[PDB]
């Protein structure tokens, strides 16, 4: 399936993975008041404990804008 | 011995830091309205520059601190935004104060006769307001508003980040635009300032006021590249820099506040006498 595989200043990127990493995770990470890092990638675990860095599953077409 | 020793290490050099930079931008104020000898438009703007000196320095070294000894925002929020609001504006504003001083010593320079009788104090005041209240107007609300023009603090009540800095490109174009452009005209306003005193050559005085703005400059642009280099480097690839690294690049982020009331006393040598008199 397609998900967003980043953010950069000029636009966005869909990718579709294959069936391996059968699962989009979106995570942030907040380094600085000024600076959030964020990924989101293909995994293959829902759950996913947090070390304070929040994170979400997504399965669909478009679910990383 | 592991990591309690470090994190001591790390909040009293921080500590310190924040003490001396406090003490050093009160002992040059209080200096500044005792004298009463000095009345030119500079020194009320050294004076608004070290006001914003001190609050930068205390308020934000202490909040950055407390945010980075754990990982998280101890307080319960609110004050959060308050503070994130207060330190960006401010040191916005601190770079429109060097701008105007920029500004108004290459007017000064460029024609001798720019009316620099009409100056006197109040038009010192009246540009160190203008800056302030510009600066205020065009970042504050933003801070405090756009979270609500999303819907709904997106910020957790343990995190204390900025709500557009997600969006990579107000990011990038933030820092371009707040950092180079003043850099650029400090860059071509000290170029034209050198070439005009140059051909136009009290004069003792004069070089110690410029060598004052050069090395004020210089400490500003110094400790504040690193951190538009880091970002402009986030814009080559995703996640180009580590987190520790950002944390110290943003942490010297405050050294020109740290700075600039040691350099105070460091270039001019009025401040430098002044300095031994009020220690005591």
């Amino acid at each position: 399936l397609t998900c967003v595989t980043k953010n950069t200043i000029f636009g966005i990127t869909t990718e579709n993975c294959p069936a391996g990493q059968n699962l989009c995770f979106k995570r942030w990470h907040y380094v600085i008041p000024r600076y959030t890092e964020i990924t989101r990638g293909c995994a293959a675990t829902c759950p996913i404990p947090e070390n304070y860095d929040s994170i979400h599953c997504c399965k669909t077409d478009k679910c990383n804008e | 011995r592991y990591e309690t020793v470090e994190m001591v290490f790390i909040a009293t050099v921080t500590g310190s830091l924040s003490l001396v930079t406090v003490v050093g931008n009160i002992l040059v104020m209080l200096s500044i309205k005792v004298n009463r000898q000095l009345q030119t438009v500079n020194n009320y703007f050294l004076f608004s520059l070290a006001c914003a000196d001190l609050i930068i320095g205390a308020f934000s070294m202490n909040l950055y601190t407390v945010y980075i000894i754990k990982g998280y925002w101890p307080l319960g929020a609110v004050v959060c935004d308050l503070w994130l609001a207060l330190d960006y504006v401010v040191s916005n504003a601190s770079v429109m104060n060097l701008l105007i001083i920029s500004f108004d010593r290459y007017f000064c320079v460029t024609k001798p006769l720019t009316y620099p009788a009409r100056r006197t104090t109040k038009m010192a005041g009246l540009m160190i307001a203008a800056a302030w209240v510009l600066s205020f107007v065009l970042w504050a609300p933003a801070i405090l508003f756009w979270q609500f023009v999303v819907g709904k603090r997106t910020v957790p009540d343990n995190q204390c980040f900025i709500q557009f800095l997600s969006n990579p490109a107000v990011t990038f174009g933030t820092a371009i635009a707040a950092f180079y452009l003043p850099v650029v005209i400090m860059t071509v306003l000290y170029i034209h300032i050198s070439l005009a005193s140059r051909s136009r050559v009290m004069a003792a005085r004069e070089r110690k006021v410029t060598r004052t703005i050069f090395a004020i400059l210089l400490a500003f642009i110094l400790t504040w590249t690193p951190y538009n280099v880091m970002v402009l480097v986030n814009t080559f690839c995703q996640s180009c820099i580590p987190d520790t690294v950002w944390s110290i690049g943003y942490w010297l982020c405050y050294v020109n506040s740290t700075i600039n009331p040691a350099c105070y006393a460091l270039c001019n040598a009025t401040f430098k006498k002044t300095f031994r008199h009020l220690l005591l």
